[PDB]
């Protein structure tokens, strides 16, 4: 559970903290831990500054691609996005609810991607690789739900739905997660 | 019995603990706060990437001698 202060973030347009998007992620990949990993926040800063040996750890237990999909949301300059990874046809994907296009990140989780595959000894998984900049999106209309559009396509991609929602649903999505992180499950 | 971690911030800093192995880490959580002289709620302290929960003790995460515990300060975005 998280303390209230950090639920706060939730209430009303403040901007979503780091509390919510973990806790959010650890609830997802326990609600469907056979075909989802999810990436803390914390990953990408760590893998940007220290490389993959900063975070070579971050995987001693997890066998990342016996997994459909990864989760790894960017926190950027004050700025929720999320990279997904779909394993089956190698993808990665870059969601952001505002037009934002920040290019390093893809290549920062295809470099991973691949020095993972070498050191865990998957070469099935050193070739194939590609981007995109995901088509199609929901986006806001304003500048507070950044995290919350992120925690949507989190759910929506986990629980294999299509996008169905507009800013419009944001204060009721924003309720939703609060309720599902206070009885610590998905609806 | 006892086991040497290292607790690394932004500054890069390293501060050293010798602790039990069965005590809960909420101890090392609030000692470092009070080091560093912000409050335990602002900080974030992961063991590889896992978030080290107030319960949690050195010897059921299976650190070793010397391990490191990253330590962050809250995003908002």
């Amino acid at each position: 559970m998280l303390d209230m202060d950090d639920l706060a973030t939730l209430d009303g347009q403040n901007w979503l903290n780091d509390q919510v998007i973990n806790m959010y992620g650890e609830l997802i990949m326990d609600a469907v831990p056979d075909k989802v990993h999810f990436f803390n926040s914390f990953f990408h800063r760590q893998l940007v500054t220290k490389g993959y040996n900063g975070v070579k750890r971050w995987t001693k237990k997890v066998d990342l691609f016996k997994k459909s999909l990864l989760l790894i949301p960017i926190h950027l300059e004050v700025h929720w996005s999320l990279i997904t990874v779909t394993l089956s046809n190698r993808i990665i994907s870059f969601y952001d609810s505002q037009g934002i296009h920040f290019k390093f990140c893809v290549e920062n989780i295809r470099k991973y991607l691949l020095t993972e595959a070498r050191e865990k000894n998957r070469p099935e998984f050193l070739q194939g690789w590609q981007t995109a900049v995901t088509k199609c999106i929901p986006q806001q209309k304003n500048d507070s739900d950044c995290g919350v559009f992120v925690l949507q396509y989190c759910k929506c991609l986990a629980l294999e739905q299509p996008f169905q929602f507009s800013q419009e649903d944001m204060p009721r999505v924003r309720k939703r997660i609060y309720k599902e992180l206070c009885e610590c499950r998905l609806m | 019995e006892y086991i040497k971690l290292k607790v690394i911030g932004q500054d890069s800093s390293e501060i050293h603990f010798k602790v039990k192995m069965t005590t809960h880490l909420k101890k090392l959580k609030e000692s470092y706060c009070q080091r560093q002289g912000v409050p335990m709620n602002s900080l974030r302290f992961l063991f590889d990437g896992q978030r080290i929960a107030d319960n949690h003790t050195p010897k059921e995460l299976g650190m070793e001698e010397e391990d490191v515990i990253e330590v962050y300060q809250e995003q908002t975005g």
